[PDB]
């Protein structure tokens, strides 16, 4: 037997049942306290423990903020790894499906001040999340929002001296995917989560993602028919792609129209045709986002506690 | 925040201590792990980053365990696996193994890569590493003296030399002592930036207010630390042959 201070045996908590990818709820068997174990998956692994899964918790280290999902510990089986986290009630897809379920204007906004308010911080720390969706948004039984799953996020950098970024593009779930990545892009920044909260945003209304795509082409054609067609004048430079025609485009802003009947608020229109803008670089960011009016107004945003 | 900082007596009693370690053994132990270190990291082809975090990573594992009971030429290797996975240099495991076993006996020649002695090293050193992140428990981000080094030459307007000597400050205190254990990154960066300008008979000018350099680094920095342990660093550099004559100016 080996000394281990710092690495509890997983044996503290009781395995209740698989709400996930392997993960449990589980019960600290002293205090009942409620957590999510993600074991790590080893599946072939011939090359010791997981790079990746490294990263994940470097990352998860990293970001302590009440908005992002809570990496408690590191647990040992005594041999496997489990990581554990702040146990939460819902997640945002389990509640857009419920049809039991129900938003006024007040708790929407409120969703939204607190999703933004995550990727602020992830982003003010250098995180990119690259899988924003629904079903990692997760919602505590107190009404407190976290992101969750950094099993795909990523460190980036201030990319000057002249060497563009050479980030990995085959990122993101593909409804949730932006403009820029579908074209091949591997400088890209935070604009990549900003969109898909977009998509979620609508979803809010729609509770359903609003462009679902059968391969990446077929995601393309449906985002032009919202957001328009790809053009030099509506986006600067868009030409400079290899895929720009390249991938039978059509040549052709129905965003806020489409979506009129499900969201009624104007100012919530205006966000989301901020959120979802073609050009990255003129696509609104969290900290604008954060400030539009429709954080600032009558219908102020409200607890979630209630409901 | 202070569970990898250790006082004196906290290091005088070791776990290796109390296996019938001596206090001079011991260290000798480390300085030879850092060795190894550095020689398979060169071989490799990692940056210093890499093989400093292997370091670290291997003085903190030694508070915990025991040499008695895991030797230097197995943790190393493993640590250095490791710290190329978390510094973003990933090297393949049989790489790793490959220049671990030139580096150990250079003599020998390797096994058949489909013997079962072979194949049961692989094994053991994957075993390592998971003993290692254990012991460590997952804590893998370190931070280096170096980091705080760079900042503060520019901040007395140092000589390139200076800095280079500084740098190199940095690495043997890496080597050579237990600095990483008892001293914040920034403190051992004071005192190797200290170091450097007494070697190289350098003089920073006392600030416009009479605040010394160093105040504008760490606040809980004092001369009287300073000399001390610039005097400790400088006595085990001494004993450390050539060492000090890559520094040395030889005009």
């Amino acid at each position: 037997s080996v000394e281990c201070p710092f690495c509890d045996e997983v044996s503290k908590y009781e395995k209740l049942a698989k709400i996930g990818g392997e993960v449990f709820k589980a019960r600290h068997r002293k205090t009942g306290q409620k957590v999510a174990l993600k074991k790590v998956l080893m599946e072939n692994e011939k090359e010791g423990f997981p790079i990746t899964a490294l990263r994940e918790i470097k990352i998860l280290q990293l970001l302590k903020h009440e908005n992002v999902v809570n990496l408690i510990e590191i647990c040992r089986t005594k041999g496997s790894i489990y990581l554990v986290f702040d146990f939460c009630e819902h997640d945002l897809a389990g509640l857009l499906s419920n049809v039991l379920v129900k938003f006024t204007l007040s708790e929407i906004k409120r969703v939204m001040q607190m999703l933004l308010n995550g990727l602020y911080y992830i982003h003010r720390n250098k995180i990119l999340h690259r899988d924003m969706k629904a079903a990692n948004v997760l919602i505590t039984r107190d009404g407190v929002l976290k992101l969750a799953d950094f099993g795909l996020a990523r460190a980036f950098s201030l990319a000057k001296n002249s060497q563009p970024n050479r980030y990995t593009n085959r990122v993101v779930t593909l409804w949730y995917r932006p403009p820029e990545l579908l074209l091949g892009e591997r400088d890209y920044g935070p604009p990549i989560d900003l969109w898909g909260a977009g998509c979620i945003m609508a979803e809010m209304w729609t509770r359903s993602p609003i462009m679902q795509g059968n391969t990446e082409q077929h995601q393309l054609a449906l985002i032009s028919q919202l957001c328009g067609s790809i053009t030099p004048e509506v986006w600067p430079n868009v030409d400079n792609y290899e895929l720009y025609e390249k991938l039978e485009l059509v040549k052709g802003r129905k965003v806020k129209d489409r979506l009129k009947a499900y969201v009624r608020d104007p100012y919530a229109l205006d966000l989301i045709d901020k959120l979802l803008v073609l050009d990255p670089a003129q696509r609104i960011d969290s900290d604008d986002a954060l400030n539009h009016d429709f954080f600032w107004s009558d219908p102020m945003p409200s607890d979630l506690k209630g409901m | 925040n202070k569970r990898w900082y250790f006082t004196r007596e906290q290091l005088e009693n070791s776990p290796s201590r109390r296996f019938g370690v001596d206090p001079d053994k011991e260290l000798s132990y480390r300085q030879q792990a850092a060795n190894l270190l550095q020689d398979m990291g060169q071989r490799l082809n990692v940056s210093q980053l890499t093989i400093n975090t292997a370091i670290v990573y291997m003085h903190r594992f030694y508070m915990i365990q025991s040499f008695t009971r895991f030797p230097g030429n197995s943790v190393a290797p493993a640590a250095l696996f490791l710290a190329a996975k978390v510094e973003g240099q990933p090297k393949k495991l049989e790489h790793v193994i490959k220049v671990a076993h030139t580096c150990l006996h250079p003599q020998e020649s390797l096994p058949d890569t489909r013997s079962e002695a072979y194949l049961q090293q692989v094994q053991d050193l994957v075993i390592l590493e998971s003993i290692i992140l254990q012991t460590l428990g997952f804590e893998l981000t370190i931070d280096h003296p170096h980091t705080h080094v760079v900042k503060c030459t520019q901040l007395v307007r140092a000589s390139k030399d200076l800095a280079q000597t500084s740098y190199f400050m940095a690495t043997n205190s890496l080597h050579l002592t237990t600095f990483s254990l008892q001293y914040t990154p920034p403190v051992v960066a004071c005192v190797c930036i200290h170091l450097a300008c007494k070697w190289s008979n350098w003089e920073i000018p006392v600030s416009t207010d009479g605040k010394h350099w160093w105040e504008y680094v760490d606040a809980t920095v004092t001369l009287e630390l300073l000399d001390e342990l610039t005097h400790e660093l400088l006595q085990i550099l001494e004993k450390t042959p050539n060492r000090l004559k890559r520094i040395w100016n030889w005009r």
